[PDB]
């Protein structure tokens, strides 16, 4: 929260490990002194939403068309503001340290794909506790397909393994210790499957590139997610949702004002002029705290 | 498209390996003021020398605003702590 | 679509924008840095010690 | 060695990252030590070594840390009368994982928690499990020594 | 002694324009992101212009770390203000 | 075998104006009891379901 | 079966322009007075510009009655609002 600060970067610096040796006899000791890196992070967001009402069209209309626009231009703010987030899924695809995990046969883009299954979570959870992550804040995105994957493991719904009843209420408990969040914005990745509203349509997902992008990281180095399954995948195997296992510590946001609102009367133009505006950054905070798997669109049988 | 074409700084060895922790010209040593950059697309600094002179440039797909802010300021403080000079 | 450019605008010169105070917007060190991830060590206590 | 001067401008306490650096250098080290006997006991060559395969060799289809490997080696320790009542197992977060997708340590027939639920397994045949990052793959190039020394 | 012998960036003429205030290559506006350099023997930044390029450099004389630092973080800022690309 | 835990030692180094701070430990490892101990190699193959 | 063989209105491209707001023939502008329409067959409105003129015309499958007779009261409105003659 920087709302009240007054500078442009933040800078944080990293600490590395010491090392270890042995004292040989008549040797000094070896002094060791690490030249350290830092994270800085930008508030390089700045976006706006705004609209003017004319009074022609306000008095013969008979709806609410300020309060309208006034509610979607703030819908859309959040919209752009959770969008941007999760974008950042391309960014943990290209920092290339194993933090992506193919939910295939031979675990490549050009294998058998498979769903959300017990083994996707499994590898996922193994690779954050290898890394020393805490299990504290840990939490999985995913999309509803992703979610309703999730119902059809044996493991997750009979009363053996958990306590409670998906099949009767179609809520997931807690998996491993790491709850499960179901998301829309979390899609299928493609590159004309996403809209900016209703005037721009068939812009790519946020965290997929393309013509229109508008959610690719711009404070980091990223690979678009895949948007298809390479090999014999075809039909919803060929599909591709990338959902995240993460820690709370895996990006950062800085808040530099959320959205407000101000009015102003155009009298050359006889009009109401609405803008909604905010101030953000977002950046890749720890590079170890976020796990991306690739998986499909397919619902298995059981 | 805004691009930094070139970011080059010359030197003698001897102030070379003085800033290099005592490693000659094509090595970047990891604890020297070379080190420790944001890294892009590889090793963001590289190191030659022929004729007695030592050409340090920022890599070629290395050169962001923060790379070349940062080897300015490591240059600055490594030539006034050692009081060597900064002719440009 | 508000594209005619045949009529007059009301702006001109410059303004002060934040591309214009870069000498007065500062880097900021906010004094929290990023250690490494601590690992877990438990084998000394599994083994009998003298 | 820390200098005045260094440590006069910086807006950090430097010394105490560094001290808190080598100190936990020295823990990791002396736990890695410790952790090393493993090959000892591998070259004891008393019947402690089991090899989680097809046929009990290095040549056969390998299979995770399942049951059957669990029971074997309880069994080993419990034909040489060793006590039952400070044993422990200590595993990477892979071995501890490959135990949470093994039935009769999940499911309530068999056990009195909820691992799938909670993510942790309790005492397997009266053994507790240890989970430590320390233990990894086996590999001539997975370790570090700090964060100049690596592979 | 250690010397800047190259700092340059490459622009196309438009957004060289947004950046000199809508001044052209060979003049740098006193109220652009060019100016308000430290001067040490004459005017620290020339630009120059050929087939739709602009190329800024930090002059001769000119090249401390001051002047590199200011014009990287100037860069920086108006690019990241005015949408545009820096690509390395 | 526990003969010295990491412990600091600080001195001045007076001709370079700094801090001097060596952690240092002694200790040795061997296997106690050759009955006690039992190592199980397997893989790290996170299997399905 | 009733069927609609033809509904096609014709203008000029500077008429056109004031009414899919500046843009040119082939493309239908989102936020226009051509846009809007019910879609059953994909884009229920398409338009040509030859010899500077323009032809508006509903798509083959989307020639309903509501689509019809929203564009008729859009191009009356359209055309009383921006001063521009009807024809029977």
């Amino acid at each position: 929260d920087v709302t009240g600060k007054k500078g442009d970067r933040f800078h944080i610096p990293n600490i590395g490990r010491a090392s270890v040796f042995d004292k040989l006899p008549e040797t000094p000791v070896q002094l060791q002194a690490r030249q350290e890196s830092d994270f800085y992070v930008d508030i390089d967001k700045y976006k706006e939403s705004s609209f003017l009402i004319e009074d022609l069209g306000a008095m013969q209309s008979s709806y609410d068309i300020r309060q309208e626009y006034t509610t979607e231009a703030g819908y859309a703010l959040s919209r752009m503001m959770d969008a941007d987030i999760l974008g950042l899924r391309a960014a943990v695809k290209g920092l290339n340290n194993g933090s992506e995990i193919f939910n295939t046969a031979d675990a490549t883009i050009s294998g058998a794909s498979s769903p959300l299954n017990y083994q996707a979570l499994l590898t996922a959870k193994t690779i954050l506790d290898n890394r020393d992550v805490p299990m504290e804040k840990r939490v999985i995105i995913t999309s509803p397909t992703g979610y309703n994957q999730l119902l059809a493991i044996d493991k997750f719904i009979s009363m053996d393994y958990q306590d409670g009843r998906p099949v009767k209420s179609g809520v997931v408990g807690t998996i491993f210790g790491i709850p499960v969040i179901m998301t829309t914005q979390v899609t299928v990745n493609s590159a004309t499957g996403y809209s900016n509203g209703s005037t721009v349509t068939g812009i790519p997902t946020p965290g997929v590139s393309g013509a229109g992008a508008l959610h690719l990281p711009t404070q980091d180095v990223f690979t678009s997610l895949p948007t298809a399954f390479t090999g014999a995948n075809t039909g919803l195997a060929a599909q591709v949702i990338t959902t995240l296992m993460c820690h709370s510590d895996w990006a950062v946001m800085l808040k530099s004002k959320m959205p407000s609102a101000e009015s102003d009367r155009s009298v050359q133009y006889l009009g109401d002029i609405v803008v909604n505006s905010m101030v953000y950054g977002a950046k890749l905070f720890r590079q170890t705290n976020a796990v991306i798997i690739n998986h499909n669109a397919v619902i298995p049988a059981v | 498209a805004i691009t930094c074409t070139a970011c080059t700084f010359t030197m003698t060895d001897a102030e070379f390996a003085i800033l290099n922790e005592g490693v000659a010209a094509p090595t970047i040593d990891p604890r020297g003021s070379f080190a420790g950059l944001q890294s892009l697309s590889g090793a963001p600094i590289t190191a030659s020398a022929s004729a007695g002179t030592t050409t340090v440039v920022v890599a070629a797909s290395n050169r962001n605003d923060a790379n070349i802010r940062t080897l300015a300021q490591r240059l600055r403080r490594a030539a006034q702590a050692n009081r060597i000079t900064f002719t440009a | 679509a508000l594209n005619n450019t045949t009529y007059q605008g009301s702006m001109r010169g410059y303004a002060v924008t934040k591309s214009r105070l870069d000498s007065f917007i500062p880097e900021v060190w906010t004094g929290e840095v990023l250690r490494a991830l601590n690992q877990n060590f438990v084998a000394s206590q599994y083994v009998k010690t003298l």
